[PDB]
């Protein structure tokens, strides 16, 4: 048969951290 | 400079009054003219010191029915919030409450305005996060998921990032709104890296959340996601990788899904390891139980590209133990499993596997490679080899190890899956006549006759099965008596288990 | 209304006189 299948539970959210956005934000109202 | 300041501070007192009267003439006049003002950094400067003419100015935009009226005020207000002290006024005069409300407006430079300033604020604003959240500016911001200005759609999901962010609430109320459909969408929909950027960052705080997790696979969120794996933007890919394995392991009755598999197996070769370490642990989700992912994995050459990703890893379980699980994954139950038993061998990783079952591995990576050898054991040309390596008194010496302690959770692994997972794979091994001199010559019938008083089933019916091997020699099978196996064996015979009673007939049967 | 049309006068002009002054 062979050994039983496992599922490895994953629940990493990352970190918060923007400038790209500056430019994307003066354009948008200009 | 200097006397800029002094003749805005003289006319703002008069300005406020003017701004908050009663005739709307007389509103959309000097609403202008603090539009105007605010765009003269020295007079701006006067603006955000007077607490009532900011207050003013919020008042104004939350009332007014005139379209010009509405577009000055909240450019002031936009025109304040690129300065610390500006967001504070914004802040103290219910601005935030305000500004929300315009995010329905059918004006769209009130919206632009609107959504700019408010992202200002989330950013730089202590407090910001929680009044955005009480004046239900999340239910809005994601039926503005809906329009198509792509620069606004990517400040609108950067203001959802910031909000969702370690906070329960906001991701149920972005699931409550229909926000996993409407930014899976998006990722399908649109080219702008800077777009697919923030809305992918959006779907990887979404998915460490049970509710949203479901809702997002739903909506094909992992093919999606999947389409962008070869973009030339780096923290695209490494956003869209992080969320699939989040969402991997509720993913495994998901079907279309050759692409993604394909360009996992081919992202196994990076330089970056953050991206080898996410493929691998997608990819050991995706083949978990799922034959026709299994299937294709090893067509594309998965097995090959798992073996070279062990090789390069070293000691670093975060790569080895994903990888492992994968290749243990793709050695069972499929049609191309011999294949891929035969695979793990000719690409240079038997050697290799046998070598992280010795330390420093911890238990977890310890149990998925003994369960990998396992697998490797059901095929001939690897009993040689295995043997050769010293997986046999390795298997061996953790057997006795983790029995010892289930008399006298270690690592987050049970010990008696270590017994039944050791013990398992010294049952196919003991195949090999050579394997059988080796492990009986390590003194373990003693302990595999004291196995069969295990309570537990799983463990009866794999120390049955390596004794009914062994007894096939003369020598063995005498052993086996003198040990005392005959009476626990016949108490086997009566079990609800039918591998367990089958093993027992079949050792008492070559004794005699 | 008569009352309300003279506060309007006044207050435009008085946006013409600020608007001089800083501009």
């Amino acid at each position: 048969l062979g050994a039983n299948d496992e599922l490895i539970s994953f629940k990493d959210e990352g970190e918060q951290e923007e400038r790209d956005l500056a430019d994307v934000k003066s354009s948008l109202v200009n | 400079e200097q006397d800029d300041a002094e003749l805005a501070t003289r006319a703002i007192p008069e300005l406020t009054k003017l701004l908050n009267d009663e005739d709307q003439v007389v509103v959309n006049k000097a609403a202008v003219m603090v539009h105007q003002l605010s765009k003269k950094e020295a007079s701006r400067h006067a603006i955000m010191r007077s607490p009532q003419m900011v207050s003013a100015i919020v008042r104004t935009m939350q009332n007014t029915n005139d379209v010009e009226t509405a577009r000055c005020t909240a450019g002031t207000l936009h025109n304040l919030s690129h300065h610390r002290e500006g967001l504070l006024a914004i802040f103290k005069s219910g601005g935030i409450p305000a500004l929300v409300k315009m995010l329905g407006s059918p004006v769209d430079s009130v919206l632009f305005y609107a959504i700019t300033t408010l992202h200002n604020l989330l950013l730089h604003q202590e407090g910001a996060k929680m009044a955005v959240r009480l004046a239900g500016g999340l239910q809005k911001m994601v039926a503005l998921l809906n329009k198509t200005n792509v620069k606004f759609l990517a400040i609108t999901t950067d203001c959802l990032q910031i909000l969702a962010y370690g906070n329960q609430e906001s991701k149920l109320i972005i699931l409550a709104s229909g926000g996993p459909q409407a930014l899976v969408n998006i990722m399908r929909t649109y080219t702008y890296e800077k777009l697919l950027w923030t809305t992918s960052r959006v779907l990887k705080v979404l998915s460490v959340c049970s509710s949203n997790k479901p809702a997002i696979v739903e909506a094909g969120g992992m093919q999606a996601l999947g389409l962008h794996l070869t973009d030339p933007s780096q923290r695209l890919v490494q956003n869209c990788l992080w969320t699939l394995r989040n969402l991997s392991d509720a993913a495994t009755k998901q079907e279309g899904m050759e692409g993604l598999l394909g360009t996992l197996v081919q992202l196994l070769g990076s330089d970056d390891i953050n991206v080898v370490t996410c493929a691998a642990g997608i990819l050991s989700n995706l083949t978990c139980n799922n034959y026709k992912n299994k299937m294709m994995v090893c067509q594309v050459g998965g097995i090959e590209a798992l073996v070279r990703t062990v090789l390069r890893a070293g000691d670093r379980e975060d790569i080895t133990e994903p990888a492992i699980c994968a290749l243990r994954h793709l050695t069972s139950r499929h049609q191309e499993a011999e294949m891929a038993q035969n695979a793990v061998r000719l690409h240079y990783g038997l050697p290799v596997v046998v070598k992280l079952l010795h330390p420093p591995s911890h238990w977890p990576l310890i149990k998925a490679t003994v369960g990998l050898i396992r697998n490797l054991a059901l095929c001939p040309a690897n009993h040689a080899p295995l043997r050769e390596q010293g997986a046999i008194p390795r298997l061996v010496q953790l057997l006795v190890r983790a029995h010892q302690d289930t008399q006298r959770f270690v690592e987050g692994v049970r010990m008696e899956e270590i017994v039944e997972g050791c013990t398992g794979a010294l049952h196919i091994l003991a195949r090999d006549v050579h394997n059988r001199i080796v492990i009986r010559g390590l003194n373990t019938i003693p302990l595999f006759v004291q196995l069969l008083y295990s309570p537990i089933e799983n463990i009866q019916r794999v120390a049955a099965g390596v004794l009914c091997e062994l007894a096939q020699d003369k020598e063995a099978a005498e052993a086996i008596e003198a040990e005392g196996a005959t009476a626990p064996l016949t108490e086997l015979l009566h079990s609800r288990n039918e591998g367990v009673a089958t093993y027992a007939a079949a050792v008492l049967f070559r004794m005699s | 209304s008569q009352e309300q049309l003279e506060h309007r006068e006044r207050s435009l002009q008085t946006l013409r006189d600020i608007q001089r002054m800083l501009f």
